[PDB]
Parts: C-alpha cells; structure tokens; sequence
C-alpha cells in the first residue's frame, strides 16, 4: 500500500492522559484573530464587490422608479 | 387603557399627519401640476404612497396600544 | 410599476410573532365570530372543519352546537335522492355558493377567494390583511374608479371589488369587548393567521426542545471528537531534516 | 494535467496530431448519425 | 480476520473503517457526508409523503392540505421535505465551491468532477419537477414558463413541447408524468453518488495544503466518523430551526394559492437555488442565446479538469480571483429575484460576462502564469 | 485530575449488557426533565393566552 | 511584437520575484520548498523526475512533507529558530524535471510518445 | 489496454467480458439472466405505467381504463406489465428449482442462496401489493384476507392490523400507501440482484457434472452472450404470445369489477404464483399454525445450505426424490385454486407434510447416506 521511505521517531500519548476541551477556551480569541488575519483580504473584496454592485443597482432602480412619476 | 366602541384608528392617523408634512406638500404639488391634464394618464400615486407610508409607520404601534 | 405593486403595509406588533410566543386564543374566538357574521356571506374557508376548532377555540359541546346550526347536504338515501341534515363535527365549514361561477355572478365578476390559507398566501400576510380591511382611503389625483369597484391602496392595482364590511358595533362579542372596526379587523386577522398555521404553538414547543437537545449534543459530540483526535493533535515527530 | 498543460508544454506537435486520413475516416461517422436519425424519425418525403 | 471471511464485510471494512485519509483535513471536507445525509433525508421523507399525496389535478392541493392538518406528523414531514431540498442545495453548492477553490477536479480526479457535474444536473431536474407537485400558482406557472423554452429550438420546438406536456397546455398528464419522473430520479441520484464516491476512493482526497499526503494517512472510521458527526449536528440545528420556527421563510406565498391557468401572478420567480440560472436566462434578450449560455456554463463546468490550472492557498492570484467569482455568483442569485429593468439587465449581462471570463480566461491563463512564476 | 471511581466502574460500566439498560433509564429521565423545563417555561411566559386558561377562568 | 518583447522580460522577472517572495513567506512557516508543491499524482513528468533522484533526496522530501502535514493538522507554524533557517527556494528537482520535459518535447517532434504513463492504482 | 486506464471499464471488463465461466453449462443456466431481463422489463413498464395511474379510490379503476383505451400503446404497456409478473415468477421458480436440483447453495455459495431467498420474499411482497393497485374485487378482497391475518399473533394483533390499514378497514389510506411501497420495493430488488450476482462472482458457477471446473473455463462475454440471447428470444416469443393473443388468460375475471366492500365474490383466490402458499395456509385448520407453517417453509429454505447434502446426477436417490418434490409443489399449486372440501383438506395436509419431510429429513439424511455409499 504505497511504501513511503522515511526516517522519524513518533511519540503518542493516551487520550486518557491529557485534557479534552480545557485549552479550547484559551485558544479561542487567538484562533478568531488568526482566522480573520488569514481570510481578511478575500472576505473584504467579496463584501466590497457584492455590496457595492448591489447598492449601485438598488440606487439606480430607485432613480428609475422616480423618473416614471408625474 | 380604556377601550372605546368608536374607532381610534382615524384619530391616531390624524394625529401622525403633522409628522409627514413634507410628503403631503410633495403630493399637493403633484396634484396641482397635473390639474390641466387631458390624456387621463397623469396620476400622483407614488407621492400619495410616500405620505401614507410615513403616516402608517408613525401610527402602527399606537394603533395596537388602544386595542385588546 | 408602483401603482401595480400597491402600498406596502407597516409592521404591527403582533403578540404571536416571537418564537417564544403563543397565539391569543381569546382573539381567535372573537375572530371566528367576525367570520360567521361578516365574512362567511361570501367566503368559503373550505379546508376548515368544526373538529379542528375544539381545544383551540371552543369546547366540544360549543362546537357541536355551532355545527348543528348549519344545513349540510347529505346522501344518497335508499331512494337515490339528496337530502339535508344538521352539521356535525366532521363536517366542513359551509360555503356560501355552490361553485365559482355563481360566486363571480354575485360579486360583479370577481371571485372572493378562500380564506383558509390567505394569511400565508400573501406577502406580509397579517399586516397586509389588517391594513386592507382598515384602509379604504380617498383616491389620489388622476386616479378614477369604475362603478362596482372601491379604492384601497393596499390592494395591488388600487381597485378592489370588496366594499367596506367592518363597521363599529357590527359584532356583539360575548366577553364584553367593545367592537370597533379596528378591533374586529385585528381579531379576524388573528383568526386567519391561525387558519394558515394551525399548529404554530406545538411547532414552537417542539422547536424549543429540539434546539436545546441539539445544542447540548453539539457540545457532547465536540467532546467525543476532541477525545478521539487527542493522540494525533499532541504527537511528537522528530526527524533529521532542518532545511 | 492533460488538456491545456499539454499544449502549453509543447507536447502537441504536428507529428503527434492525427493524420488527415484518420480525420477523414473518423469524421465519416457523421453520416452514420444523420442516417440513424433519419431512420428513427422517418421525417421525409424522400420515398416518393 | 472476521471481515476476511465475507465479501460484504471486507468491502465495508476497506471503504469505511480502515480507509486511509489525510490527517490535516479541515471542516471544508465535510460537505460530501452532509450531502449524502441530505439525500437520504430527502428520500425517506419523500417516501413517507408519497403515501398521502395524490397526483391528480383535482386532488393534489387538497391532499397536501389534508396531509398538513390531519395526518399525524404530516406537517413535520412536509416541512422537512420542502426545507431539506433547500439545505441539500446549500450543502451541494458549498461542496462545489470548495472544489472550485482548491482545484480538486485536477488530475487524477477528472472522473470525480465529471460525475459531480452529472449529479448536479440530475439534482436540478429532480427539484424542478418536484416543485410542480403541490400544483400551486408558482408550481403551474414556472413549469409553463420553463418548458416553453423548448420552442426556442426551430422547426421541432413546439412538437417537443407538446410531447413533454401530453397536450396543448400544462395539465393533468404533465402532473402525472412529473410525479413518476420525480419519484424515479432520486434513485438514479443514489446510484450516481455511489459511483462518484467509489471514483474518489481510487486515489483518495486532497488536503488543505495542496501537497502529496501519502506519508500522513489515518483510518477513516475511527477519526472522521466523529468529525462528520459534529457537522451533522450543526446541520441538524439549522434544519430544526427552519422546520419549526420559520417554515415558509425559503418559500413563496403564491404556491399556497391553487393553480389558475387564466390568471398569472405578477412576479413569477423560482426557488432561490435556480435564481442564478434564471438571471443568466433573463439577462440575454434572446431565448436561444440564453439557453446556449446556460449550456455553455455547464460545458465550462465539465471542461474544468482539462482547462483549469491553479489551486489552493499557495497559488495566490487565482485564490484572490476566487472571491470575485463568489461575489459574481451571489450577485447572479440576487438579480434573479428582481424584476426586469434596464439597470438589472445591464448588470446581469456584465455579471454573466464576468462568470464566463473567470471560467474560460482566468483559470487556464492566470494558472499558467502562476505555475511559471512558482516553478519556471 | 478528576477520575471515575473504580467501584462505580465495576458495576455500571464494565459490561455492555448492564451499561445499556442504565443508558435507557437515564435517557427516559433526561427526556422527562427536558419536557418539564420547556413546558414550564412556555406556560409561564404565555399565561392568560392559552385555551386552558380561558376554560379554567370560566369555572 | 519583438520591439516590445525585449523589455517585457524584466517586468516578468520583477513580478516573478515579488510572487516568489510572498509565496516563500507563506511556504517557510510550514517548512516547505517550492519544489515540494509538485505532486507525482498530478503530473507524470514529476513522477518520472522523482524516480531519477538519489534516495536521500526523496527521504528528505518525504520528511518535509510529513512535517508540514503535521503542522497543518496542529494549526501551528514552525518556531522562530526553525523559521529563520528555512530556505524555500533551494531547488532539488528543477534540473531533473527540466531534463525530463526537454526529453518529452524532443520525442514529440519525431512522433514518439513519452516512455511512461500516469500513475494508475487498483 | 484502454480498459486498464478507467476504473469503470476495468470492472465492466472483469465482470462482463473476460469473466471465466465453465464451458459445459447447459440451457438451465440461463435462468438468472432471464430473471434480470424480466426485472428490467417490469421496472420499465411500471415507470411508464405510473405516468397515467392515479393512486386514489374513485379514480384508480377509471385511470386504468383510460390507460387501456386512450393512452397510445397503453394497452400493450398494461398487458406487458401484468403478464411480465407471471413470466418473472416462472423464470425465478425454474431458477430456484435448478438450484434445488444441483445443490447450488452448498459451500462456498451459501451467501448466494441466502440472498436469493431474500430476493424471493421481496418479490412476493412487491407482486402482492402491486396486485392491490388496480382496485378491483380481487385486489380489495385479497388485500383484506391477507392483511387481516395479523390477528394470529397474541395480544399485539389488531393494533398492527389497524396500523397497516391506516384505519379500520382496507380503504383509501391502504391503497395510497401501497402505491408508494410498490413503487419503492423494485429498486431494493435491483440492488439485491446486484449484490446477489456479486456474491456469485467470488467463486464462480457450478457445472452440470458437479465437479471442480477450474481447468476448463472460457470467457463469458463472447460465448455466453449469444447463448443468453437465444433464451431471451424464446422468452420474448412466449411474452409476445401472452400479451397479444391471451392477455387475460392468467388473470381472474372478477378483477374487472370495481371493488365493493359490502359484497364479496364467491371464490377468493390469488394469482397463480401465490397459490402453493395459499394451499399450505388453507389446508391447516388454524390461522396461527398456518402462519407458523408458512414461516417454517422459508426458514427451511434459509437453512438449506447448512442442512442440504446431495446434488445433481451421480447422486441418484436424491435426484429421484427431486421429482417427487416437484410433483408435491405442483399439486399444492393446483389445490390452491379449488374450494375447501374434506378430501382436498386431507390431500393438502399430506402434501404439506411431505414438503416438510423432503426439506428437513430427505435432504440431510438421504444425502449423508449417499456420501457414505459413494465415498465411504
Ligand atoms: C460566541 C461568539 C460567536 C463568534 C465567535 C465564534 C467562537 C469564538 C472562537 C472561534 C474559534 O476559533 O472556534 C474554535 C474555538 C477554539 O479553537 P481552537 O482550540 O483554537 O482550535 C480547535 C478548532 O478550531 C476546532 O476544532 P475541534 O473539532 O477540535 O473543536 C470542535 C469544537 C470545540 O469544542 C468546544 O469546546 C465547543 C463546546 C461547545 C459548547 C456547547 C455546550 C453545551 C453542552 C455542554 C456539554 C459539554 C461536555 C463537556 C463536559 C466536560 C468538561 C470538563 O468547536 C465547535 O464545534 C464549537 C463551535 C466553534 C465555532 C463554530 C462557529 C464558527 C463561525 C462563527 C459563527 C458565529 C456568528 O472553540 C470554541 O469556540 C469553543 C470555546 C468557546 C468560545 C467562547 C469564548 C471563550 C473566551
Ligand atoms: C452521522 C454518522 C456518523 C456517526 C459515526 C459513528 C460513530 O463513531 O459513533 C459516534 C456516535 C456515538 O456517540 P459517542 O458515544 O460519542 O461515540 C462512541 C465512542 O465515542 C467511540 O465509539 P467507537 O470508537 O467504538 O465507535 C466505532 C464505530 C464504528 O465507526 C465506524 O466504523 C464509522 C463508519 C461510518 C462513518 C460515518 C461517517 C459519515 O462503532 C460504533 O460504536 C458506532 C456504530 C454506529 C455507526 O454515533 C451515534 O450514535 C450518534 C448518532 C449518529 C447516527
Ligand atoms: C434610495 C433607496 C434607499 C435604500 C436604503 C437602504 C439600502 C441598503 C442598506 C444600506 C447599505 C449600505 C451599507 C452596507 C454595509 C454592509 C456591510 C459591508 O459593506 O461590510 C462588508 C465588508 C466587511 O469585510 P469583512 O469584515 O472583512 O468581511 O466591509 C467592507 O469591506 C466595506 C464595504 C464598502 C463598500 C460598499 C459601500 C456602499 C456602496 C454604495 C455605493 C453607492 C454608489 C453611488 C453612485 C451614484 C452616485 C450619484
Ligand atoms: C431536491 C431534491 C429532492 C429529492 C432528492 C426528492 N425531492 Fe421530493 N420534493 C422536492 C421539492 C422541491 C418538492 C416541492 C416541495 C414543496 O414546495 O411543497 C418535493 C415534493 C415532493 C412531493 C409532493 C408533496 C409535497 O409536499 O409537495 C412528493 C410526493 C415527493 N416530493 C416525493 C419524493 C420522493 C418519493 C423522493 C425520493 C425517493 C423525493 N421526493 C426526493 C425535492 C426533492
Ligand atoms: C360584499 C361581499 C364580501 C364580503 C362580505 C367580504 N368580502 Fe372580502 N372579497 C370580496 C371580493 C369580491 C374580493 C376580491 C376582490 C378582487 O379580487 O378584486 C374579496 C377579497 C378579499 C381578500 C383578498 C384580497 C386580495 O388582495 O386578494 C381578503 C383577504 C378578504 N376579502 C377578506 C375578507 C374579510 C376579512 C371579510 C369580512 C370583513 C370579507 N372579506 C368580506 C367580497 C367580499
Ligand atoms: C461538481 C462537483 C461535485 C458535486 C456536485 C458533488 N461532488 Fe462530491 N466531490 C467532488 C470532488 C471534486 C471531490 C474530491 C474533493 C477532494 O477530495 O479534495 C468530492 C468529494 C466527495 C466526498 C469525499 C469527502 C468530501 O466531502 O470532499 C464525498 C463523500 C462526496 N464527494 C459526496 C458527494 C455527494 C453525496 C454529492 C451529491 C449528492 C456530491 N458529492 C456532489 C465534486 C462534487
Ligand atoms: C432461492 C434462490 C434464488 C433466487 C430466488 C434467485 N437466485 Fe439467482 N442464483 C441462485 C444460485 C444458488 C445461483 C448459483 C447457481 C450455480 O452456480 O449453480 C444463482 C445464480 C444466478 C446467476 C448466474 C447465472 C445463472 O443463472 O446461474 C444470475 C444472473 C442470477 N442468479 C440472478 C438472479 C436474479 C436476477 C434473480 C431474481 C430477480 C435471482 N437470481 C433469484 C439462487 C437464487
Ligand atoms: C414482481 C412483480 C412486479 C414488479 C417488479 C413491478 N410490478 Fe408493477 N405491478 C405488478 C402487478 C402484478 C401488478 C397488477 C397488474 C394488474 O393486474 O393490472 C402491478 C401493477 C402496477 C401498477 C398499477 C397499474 C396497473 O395497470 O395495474 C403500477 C403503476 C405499477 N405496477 C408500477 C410499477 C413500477 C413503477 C415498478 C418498478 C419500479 C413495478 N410496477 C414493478 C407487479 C410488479
Ligand atoms: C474521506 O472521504 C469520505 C467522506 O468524507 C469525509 C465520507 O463522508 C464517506 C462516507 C460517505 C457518506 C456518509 C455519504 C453517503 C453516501 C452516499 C452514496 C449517498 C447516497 C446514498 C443514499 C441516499 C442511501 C439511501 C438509500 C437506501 C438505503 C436504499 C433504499 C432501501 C431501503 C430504504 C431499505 C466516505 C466513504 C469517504 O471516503
Ligand atoms: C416557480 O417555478 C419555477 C421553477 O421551478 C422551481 C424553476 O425552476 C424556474 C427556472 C429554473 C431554471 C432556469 C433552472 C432549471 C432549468 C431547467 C430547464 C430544469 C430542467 C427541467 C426540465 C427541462 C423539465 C423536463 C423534465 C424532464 C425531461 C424529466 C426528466 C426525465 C428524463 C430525462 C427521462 C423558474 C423560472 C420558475 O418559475
Ligand atoms: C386471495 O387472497 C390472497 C392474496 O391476494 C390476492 C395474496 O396475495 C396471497 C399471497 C400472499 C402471501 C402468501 C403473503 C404475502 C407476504 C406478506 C409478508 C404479506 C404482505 C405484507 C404487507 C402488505 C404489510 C405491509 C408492508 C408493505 C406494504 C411493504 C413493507 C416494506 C418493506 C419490506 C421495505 C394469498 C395467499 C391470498 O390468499
Ligand atoms: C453462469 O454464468 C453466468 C450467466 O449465465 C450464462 C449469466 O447469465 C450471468 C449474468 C447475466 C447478465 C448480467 C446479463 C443479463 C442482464 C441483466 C441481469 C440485466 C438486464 C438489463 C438489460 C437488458 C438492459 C438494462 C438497461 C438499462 C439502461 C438499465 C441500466 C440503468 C442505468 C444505466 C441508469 C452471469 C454473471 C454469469 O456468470
């Protein structure tokens, strides 16, 4: 099953010799900031393009409705 | 509050009408400007809708305050 | 076009809007009485039965007495003929007309639609219904209405065939509530909102239980996921590569 | 990759392309599809 | 040892219990299990609803109402089916967008991408003919508008239209044949899903790093069963909220009116998951050109594993252009729900042109430039 | 740090045929408690609006 | 085209150096190199170039990929002392791969195929 | 090879083109391919039928009549779907009798036999609930008589019965759920057929000689394609005769009367392929004992690979006893269409006793005696 040549030492601890969810509270703000640091540019360019084009379209639609008035 | 057999909604709607004097002025301007029409297509439904949307948004929570 | 769209209805503070809130069952009872005395002269509500009003709106005996005051066609008998009888709990609400064509003929060509699902069948349902019932205003400049039609800016197009039907004191409630036009409109709108979603209270109770159970189970499953993945997330690999 | 990477790597040459005789004999299957459709629908006044 | 004695134990053990999987898979690799679970949910609730639905134009709406009110647990089943269709489309669309972001269709996984595009086309047809079954106003008029696109084909357009209808208009034979086709096509979806999953197990999954992962593989059953359970519970929360608190949020109020072939609604719109195709169709003022543009969109989707270069995080120009593509498809979704207007026609035309530009110009050429930048 | 007791392990946890009936009785009581809490909160919030409130009011 | 294509190459070189700077900053936190981003399953020439290599180079490449995948699972980066030593642009594969691709281009002009196929499993 | 580069072509080649098959198989090894062809034909005809059938009382009979007289090619489709069930059962019964004659379920093909017995049970349920669908007198009264046999299980009787009916008698809910269950069950039949064929391919087929045939194997796709085509053409001839010349020969005339719950027909008998089980049930003067005997027949069928010793020729005593078993089963098939009479009750009891005697006493003990005679 796909022999891989490799030289290493691997260590593993029992899952009943460590904690489960206690470190999740410590790392939660750091992980939040790291997520937004990594995906900040893409989410921002998505938001700018989508909301800008939607806002321009809705504004010009409102102007079109106003132009039909008497 | 005391509930009345008469309808409180026209009185509340008349009370909110000073809060939307600008839209009323726009509607009356439209109604004056299409006075001499002859084609039968000129109407002022949009400015009317603006005025009544303002009045409705004012009077909506005050109508259900008077109803059981 | 704005006139074809009609005037939008404002958002009214209904007491059943929140996911934690039930219906006002006293208002459903008063709303049904507006239905029997004003609505039902020209509206059918063909998917309601008297059995469904029990435990929501009336007791069994009250609903039986209400159903027994209606004439229901039944048959055929042993002689192959059609007869009439007293209504019962399993019977549906009486329709004022036998067919759509006589309903159109009695109303200038317009067919008054069924009201069982009119609340969920319109955009902004209860607010539109209340504003339509209490909103027979004066037409704006340049808008003329033909004979047999009445102005209502909440109706799309502005020219409805339903006249003003709610009047002050036109219903005598049995709980002492004074019956203005707005109170009648609010009660019948509550009854129609119940008719579109008859199990909203039970659905919300089940949804509260389901959301609580799934929210606890999410934490328990996250615990069992992190327990299984712990020997991998904390493993130590040492190799000769530095790069 | 095999589609456009092969064109960009210079692996698609005239000596590796199929011949004009191969393109003639492969493209002769187009008449088979036409006559199969005419056999299936029979939408003709061709029999006279 | 015990699974070595029976074939069915051996196949299940190999492909579910001891299947090697990259250890660094994140939660973007849960869309497939969620899509399979939503297909199973749709099949179960549909089989249960079929015991009370009647496929006749005189009894369809009435049987829907009777199932809603009188059948025990019938409202839960009906709302679960109608909103599970939307959640099925959400999960599948996010799965496809994951594949577009990471370039997962590339070699040696062209078969997986092609069977995926086949699955998505079958899914679209299944949902469209299922929506006609309640026989409301939207159910009638959308089937009328969409099946009238066959007359854009010259000479033999009206003949194919009348053959699909069973008459001169959408009526009872259309509803009966749509019910049979709608019962049938989910089983083809289950078969296609089995083939699609068995195609992926030939080589394995890709990882978020985009590198070869054969040095770091762990068993599927012990580790990714719990990780899939977590995402299934997050999906069950959203499913519960949609079924019990906002059941008609993703629907249309006009489908609660019975169908009338002599009075059309003012705004005929589909479900939300067909709105981008509808915007592509409405933006072009020619029916044949609109149908051709939709077909070219799906042809570009088929041709992705052979024209697409550019993958995940380390290929940064295409990674930045992915978000522009995502904004474009959501703008197409929003534009479909709005009425025809010169500015919406212009914006829809520009958005369709940008979708074609991204699919056919950015993915080959910018991918080739970044391969030359990184390894030239 | 915190650790399950040995004597409580040998009784309810070592065999699956003892673990499963304990699981079912715990499931029953958990469902009863969740039902009680949800119903009490709903009836307290919507007091005076239900049908049973009107019926008990008419007594 | 030749009048403007004389100086279109330094602009290409500047964009390539900026691209490699950004991506190599991204790669160095995982301990990777630019040549580790090439998959033998994705390309049969890379699969051919990888079997032309001495065994210690392949062992080092596998070790780097294993370390990066472990780091990706742990949501970590390399520590500062390891991160300052990373050399993302030290090539071990580009000469062999360039020779393989030149051989394949040479065989194709004479109508011959490559003497290898894709990696086929099962 | 071209089939070595796409995994779909490799599986299809391995299991349909180059699969090694014994070269001395006679024409009694064509039962399985004929059964698969009949399953595919039933699925196709039914999916076509469901586009004109309405699964409601007061519309079902009229929809079948509209299908028969107004749908183009509708009479052919209905008669083909009705007689195809009979031909499907003829072929599957001859397949089972072949396996009984040759001892085909023995080691190592016990999974093949067990999956076959499961397929047969699903076929029986599918055919019964599909026979209810036209809503005639025979449909209604057979569904009444069979489903009101759950009142033999103590305590939990009529509860299960009323839950099956959706009411207090066979009515519109029973028909409406029977339509959904009948549409759904043939896809389970197709999946079980695929699993059944895949279980045989682990060890390959037996031969008429009953010896090891690993030395003399030939390719399936060339030699056994035309051999299956010949038998398929014979089956098509019989099928065409049944559809076009004697379409109502195998049926019952009472099923052309609309169902009346207040008037019962004089003789209530099922279709011919259910008659042997009906005779076993009707012969025993106790409902619970009849259901126990019906269950015991299928339990003894499941236990056949683990108790049955003895194959085809060169085992001559069990070979001769097979013909008595075949006569017994055909006698039970004849007795089910008669009236209840003391002589017919006695003969049916004797036939049921001999059926159990052969299945549980002759096959182990006479087979062991044959092994002790031949190799002792
Ligand atoms: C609230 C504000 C909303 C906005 C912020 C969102 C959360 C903030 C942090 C974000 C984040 O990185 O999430 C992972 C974050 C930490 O991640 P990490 O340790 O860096 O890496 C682990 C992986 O990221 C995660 O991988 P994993 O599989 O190892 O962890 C699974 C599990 C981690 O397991 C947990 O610890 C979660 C526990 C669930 C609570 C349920 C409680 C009810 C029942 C209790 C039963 C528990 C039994 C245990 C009892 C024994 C205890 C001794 O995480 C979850 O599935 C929970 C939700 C996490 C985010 C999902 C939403 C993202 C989009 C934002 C939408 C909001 C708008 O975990 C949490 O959010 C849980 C802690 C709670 C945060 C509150 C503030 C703390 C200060
Ligand atoms: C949703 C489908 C995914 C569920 C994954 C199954 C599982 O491991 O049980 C978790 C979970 C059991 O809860 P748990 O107590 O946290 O897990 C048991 C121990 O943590 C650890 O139990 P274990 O390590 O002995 O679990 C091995 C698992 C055998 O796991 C496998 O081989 C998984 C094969 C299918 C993977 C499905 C991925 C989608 O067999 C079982 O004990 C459960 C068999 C039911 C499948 O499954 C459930 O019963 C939850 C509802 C799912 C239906
Ligand atoms: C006349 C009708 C009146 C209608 C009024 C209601 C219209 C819609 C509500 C108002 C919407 C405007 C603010 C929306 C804020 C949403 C959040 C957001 O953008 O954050 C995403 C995003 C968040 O990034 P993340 O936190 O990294 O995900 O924020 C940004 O990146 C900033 C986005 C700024 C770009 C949009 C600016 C507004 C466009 C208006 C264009 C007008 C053109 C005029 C041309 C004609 C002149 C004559
Ligand atoms: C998107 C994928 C999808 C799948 C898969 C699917 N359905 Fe549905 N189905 C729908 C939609 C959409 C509707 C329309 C729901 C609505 O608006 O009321 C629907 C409605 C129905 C209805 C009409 C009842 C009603 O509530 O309108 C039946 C019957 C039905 N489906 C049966 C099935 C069956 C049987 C299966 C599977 C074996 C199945 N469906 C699978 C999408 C799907
Ligand atoms: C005089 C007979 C009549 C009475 C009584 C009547 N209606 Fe109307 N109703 C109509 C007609 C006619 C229409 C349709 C008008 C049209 O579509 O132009 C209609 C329409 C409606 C509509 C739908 C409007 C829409 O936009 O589709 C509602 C809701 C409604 N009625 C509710 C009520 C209520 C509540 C009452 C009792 C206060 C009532 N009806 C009493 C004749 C009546
Ligand atoms: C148009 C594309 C597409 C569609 C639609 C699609 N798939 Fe996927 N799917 C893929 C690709 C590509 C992969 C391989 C991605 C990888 O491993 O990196 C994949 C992987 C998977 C996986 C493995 C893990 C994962 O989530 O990536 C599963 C399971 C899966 N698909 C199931 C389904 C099911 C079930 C459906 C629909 C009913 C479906 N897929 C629809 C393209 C698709
Ligand atoms: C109760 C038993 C039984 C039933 C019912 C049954 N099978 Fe068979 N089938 C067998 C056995 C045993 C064999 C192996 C015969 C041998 O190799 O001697 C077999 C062999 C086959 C074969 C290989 C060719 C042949 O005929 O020997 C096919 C194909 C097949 N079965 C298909 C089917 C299909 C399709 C169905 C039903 C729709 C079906 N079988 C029903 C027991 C059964
Ligand atoms: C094993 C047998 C069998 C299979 C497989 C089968 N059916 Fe039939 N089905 C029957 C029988 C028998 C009838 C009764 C026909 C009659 O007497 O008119 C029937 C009746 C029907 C009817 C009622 C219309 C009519 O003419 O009776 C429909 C619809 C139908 N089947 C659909 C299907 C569909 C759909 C499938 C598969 C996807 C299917 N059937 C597969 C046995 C079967
Ligand atoms: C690493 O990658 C992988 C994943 O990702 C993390 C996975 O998740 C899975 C597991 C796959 C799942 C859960 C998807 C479900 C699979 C399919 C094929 C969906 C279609 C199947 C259906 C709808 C079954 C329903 C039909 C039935 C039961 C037949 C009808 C019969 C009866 C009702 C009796 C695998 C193997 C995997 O390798
Ligand atoms: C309210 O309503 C509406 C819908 O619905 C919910 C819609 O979706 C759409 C628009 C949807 C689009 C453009 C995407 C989906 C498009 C198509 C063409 C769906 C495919 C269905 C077809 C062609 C119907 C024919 C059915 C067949 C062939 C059955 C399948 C069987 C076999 C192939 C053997 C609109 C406008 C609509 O207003
Ligand atoms: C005249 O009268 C008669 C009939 O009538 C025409 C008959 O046919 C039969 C033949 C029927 C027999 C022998 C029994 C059939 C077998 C079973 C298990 C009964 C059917 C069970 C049902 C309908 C329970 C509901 C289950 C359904 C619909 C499907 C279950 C789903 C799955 C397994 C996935 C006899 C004897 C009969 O004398
Ligand atoms: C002892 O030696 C053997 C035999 O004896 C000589 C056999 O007979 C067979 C099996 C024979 C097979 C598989 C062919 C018979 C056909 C079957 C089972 C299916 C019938 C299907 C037909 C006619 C066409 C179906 C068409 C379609 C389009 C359905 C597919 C659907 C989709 C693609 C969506 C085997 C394995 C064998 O070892």
């Amino acid at each position: 099953r796909q022999n891989i040549p490799l030289r290493e030492i691997l260590y593993q601890l029992s899952p009943y010799q460590q904690d489960v969810i206690r470190q999740t509270f410590t790392n939660a703000p750091k992980t939040f900031l790291r997520f937004f640091k990594e995906k900040g540019v893409g989410l921002a360019t998505f938001g700018v393009l989508f909301f800008g084009i939607k806002g321009y379209t809705e504004h010009e639609m409102h102007q079109e409705r106003l132009a039909e008035r008497y | 509050v005391e509930y009345t057999e008469d309808d409180p909604k026209p009185q509340i709607e008349e009370d909110c009408k000073p809060h939307c004097v600008k839209e009323w002025a726009a509607y009356k301007a439209c109604a004056e400007r299409i006075k001499d029409d002859t084609t039968g297509q000129a109407h002022c439904s949009g400015q009317y809708f603006d005025f009544w949307k303002c009045v409705d948004h004012c009077a909506a929570p005050k109508i259900f305050a008077h109803l059981k | 076009n704005e006139a074809a769209d009609g005037l939008h209805a404002p958002h009214y503070p209904w007491g059943h809007e929140g996911v934690l809130d039930s219906y006002d069952h006293a208002a459903i009872r008063r709303g049904h009485k507006v239905y029997q005395q004003v609505c039902a002269a020209c509206h059918s509500m063909q998917y309601l039965h008297w059995r469904q009003l029990v435990g929501v709106c009336y007791t069994e005996e009250e609903a039986k007495a209400l159903a027994a005051e209606t004439e229901v066609e039944d048959g055929p008998n042993d002689e192959g003929e059609m007869f009439t009888r007293e209504g019962r709990l399993f019977d549906a609400f009486p329709s004022p007309y036998a067919n759509e064509q006589a309903a159109r003929y009695a109303n200038g060509g317009a067919y008054p639609p069924d009201l069982t699902l009119i609340s969920g069948g319109r955009h902004n349902g209860p607010n539109y219904i209340f504003s339509l019932l209490t909103g027979y205003r004066d037409p704006p400049a340049g808008i003329s209405i033909r004979e047999g039609l009445y102005y209502n800016p909440y109706f799309p197009g502005g020219a409805i065939a339903m006249p003003k039907m709610l009047v002050d004191g036109g219903v005598e409630y049995e709980d002492g509530t004074p019956a203005s036009a707005s109170q009648q409109a609010k009660d019948i709108t509550t009854f129609l909102a119940w008719a579109s979603y008859p199990y909203q209270d039970e659905m919300r109770v089940m949804g509260i239980k389901a959301c609580l159970m799934i929210s606890i189970l999410i934490g328990f499953a996250a615990y069992s996921k992190r327990l299984r993945w712990a020997p991998i997330k904390s493993q130590r690999i040492v190799m000769d590569v530095v790069n | 990759p095999i589609g456009v990477w092969s064109v960009f790597q210079g692996y698609v040459t005239p000596a590796r392309l199929p011949s004009i005789q191969t393109l003639t004999r492969v493209g002769a299957w187009g008449g088979v599809v036409v006559v199969g459709g005419l056999y299936m629908v029979q939408p003709w006044d061709w029999l006279a | 040892r015990m699974h070595n004695k029976i074939q069915l134990l051996s196949v299940l053990n190999t492909h579910l219990v001891a299947y090697p999987t990259p250890m660094n898979l994140n939660y973007s690799w849960n869309g497939g299990s969620l899509a399979g679970m939503m297909l199973a949910s749709q099949m179960l609730t549909g089989i249960l609803l079929a015991m009370h639905y009647v496929g006749h134009v005189d009894y369809a709406f009435a049987s829907v109402q009777h199932l809603m009110t009188d059948v025990p647990s019938g409202m839960i089943l009906r709302y679960a089916h109608a909103n599970g269709a939307s959640l099925f489309f959400i999960v599948v669309y996010l799965h496809v967008l994951r594949g577009m972001y990471y370039g997962s269709g590339a070699q040696p996984r062209e078969i997986v991408w092609i069977s995926g595009v086949v699955i998505l086309l079958v899914m679209i047809i299944t949902a469209f003919i299922g929506y006609v079954l309640p026989w409301g106003q939207m159910s009638f008029w959308g089937a009328t508008v969409i099946t009238s696109l066959a007359t854009a084909i010259p000479v033999v357009g009206k003949h194919i239209m009348y053959w699909l209808w069973g008459g001169f208009s959408v009526d009872n034979p259309t509803l009966n044949r749509f019910y049979s086709f709608h019962y049938t096509l989910p089983f083809i979806l289950a078969g296609l899903s089995v083939f699609h999953i068995a195609a992926l197990h030939q080589y394995g999954s890709t990882n978020p790093l985009g590198v070869n992962s054969q040095s770091s593989l762990i068993s599927f059953g012990s580790y990714f069963g719990a990780k899939d359970l977590v995402g299934a519970l997050f999906l069950a929360l959203v499913f519960s909220i949609l079924v019990f608190f906002y059941p008609d949020l993703l629907g249309h109020p006009d489908n609660l009116i019975p169908a009338n072939p002599y009075s059309t609604p003012q705004h005929i719109v589909p479900e939300w998951y067909f709105l981008w195709v509808y915007a592509i169709l409405r933006s072009i003022p020619n029916k044949a050109m609109g149908v051709l543009a939709i077909g070219l969109v799906f042809a570009s989707l088929f041709a992705m594993p052979f024209i697409g270069l550019g993958g995940g995080k380390f290929r940064i120009i295409t990674e930045w252009l992915y978000w522009t593509f995502l904004a474009d498809v959501l703008l197409l979704t929003w534009l479909g729900g709005n009425e025809i207007t010169p500015i919406t026609s212009f914006v829809g035309q520009c958005c369709t042109a940008y979708l074609f530009f991204y699919l056919l110009v950015c993915q080959p050429l910018v991918g080739y430039l970044e391969t030359q930048f990184a390894h030239g | 740090v915190m650790r399950l007791s040995e004597a409580l392990y040998q009784t309810f946890f070592k065999r699956s045929t003892v673990y499963i009936p304990m699981l079912l009785v715990g499931a029953y009581f958990s469902n009863e408690a969740i039902d009680y809490a949800v119903d009490k909160m709903w009836t307290t919030r919507n007091k005076g609006k239900l049908f049973s409130d009107i019926i008990a009011e008419r007594t | 085209t030749s009048l403007l294509k004389q100086v279109a190459l330094p602009v290409f070189n500047s964009l390539a150096t900026t691209y490699r700077s950004v991506v190599g900053a991204k790669l160095a936190k995982y301990g990777l190199r630019f040549d580790d981003l090439q998959d033998p399953l994705k390309d049969e020439d890379v699969a051919e170039a990888l079997r032309r290599l001495p065994p210690d180079v392949v062992v080092a490449r596998n070790c780097r990929l294993r370390r990066a995948l472990d780091l990706s699972c742990k949501h970590e980066a390399l520590p500062k002392d390891l991160l300052e030593k990373q050399t993302p642009e030290l090539s071990y594969l580009q000469d062999v791969l360039n020779e393989v691709r030149a051989e394949r281009r040479e065989r194709a002009q004479l109508g011959a195929p490559a003497p290898y196929t894709r990696i086929y499993y099962d």
